[PDB]
């Protein structure tokens, strides 16, 4: 009866809580640094 | 042989690899549709065609 707010409803970033394997979820905060190695195949050669 | 006019020439792109890496085009007023030479007079450059 006296929980409070509990943190589904007062997370910042827009985080949504579910439980099971407790987690939030569609956090939104930050940068993710992306490092990327690719294949000659998946570029264009220039003279097509 | 088709006679060129007005010849114009920019380079679309330009990377100096061992490969053929630069791209250049063109801009002419011909008046007959034709095959010529085409050739760069200095060995800075050396033209694949």
């Amino acid at each position: 009866k006296e929980k409070g707010t509990a943190l589904n409803t007062k997370a910042p970033f827009g985080c949504q809580i579910k439980t099971n394997p407790v987690r939030a979820m569609n956090c939104a905060v930050g940068n993710i640094p992306v490092s990327m190695n690719l294949p000659d195949s998946a570029f264009t050669r220039i003279v097509e | 042989a088709p006679t060129i006019i007005d010849l114009t020439c920019t380079v679309a792109t330009c990377t100096h690899s061992s490969d053929f890496g630069g791209v250049l085009t063109l801009t002419y007023k011909t008046d007959k549709n034709g095959d010529c030479s085409v050739h760069s007079h200095s060995n800075v450059a050396t033209l694949q065609e």
